[PDB]
Order: C-alpha cells, then sequence, then structure tokens
C-alpha cells in the first residue's frame, strides 16, 4: 500500500507496473467519490 | 555493436536489471527496436 517501498524494495521496470495498479485504484476511487460527489450537490441544489 | 556474454543477452533489454544492464548499456523502458543475438564463437574466441 505505500509507494514508497514499492519504489525502495523493486526496481522501476518491476515498480511501473506495481505502481499503475495503485494508481489506477485511487484515480477510481477518486473518479467514484466526485460521481458520487456531483449527485449529491444536485441533490442539494434541487433543495437549494 | 557488443561482445555480451552468453548468459548476460537476457540483460540486454528494456527492463532489465544486472551489471551489463546497470554498468554498461541501458535500455529506456520506452525501447522501440529489436534485440538480434548470436554467438560468434568463431570470430572471437581463443585457446588462451
Amino acid at each position: 500500500s505505500v509507494l514508497n517501498d514499492i519504489l525502495s524494495r523493486l526496481d522501476p521496470p518491476e515498480a511501473e507496473v506495481q505502481i499503475d495498479r495503485l494508481i489506477t485504484g485511487r484515480l477510481q476511487s477518486l473518479q467514484t467519490y466526485v460521481t458520487q460527489q456531483l449527485i449529491r450537490a444536485a441533490e442539494i441544489r434541487a433543495s437549494a | 555493436s557488443f561482445v555480451i556474454r552468453g548468459d548476460e543477452v537476457r540483460q540486454i533489454a528494456p527492463g532489465q536489471t544486472g551489471k551489463i544492464a546497470d554498468y554498461n548499456y541501458k535500455l529506456p523502458d520506452d525501447f522501440t527496436g529489436c534485440v538480434i543475438a548470436w554467438n560468434s564463437n568463431n570470430l572471437d574466441s581463443k585457446v588462451g
């Protein structure tokens, strides 16, 4: 789960693949967050 | 053009790590091209 350990332990050639997995997940998570965020905001707006 | 040792060939590839890859010649991760190796036993090897 830590970026530094991947860099520390693994050579970049191997690390690049590993970090990439981590990247897609968080980016996906933020994507879920914003999407989730937009909808609620809309709910608020109608209320507003 | 290289003289590289036999076992070493695996090293001449985009990701590899080792003495040849680190110290002598390094490919970029992004490398685009082929690596053509063939043992030239007759050309460069002597009894001494």
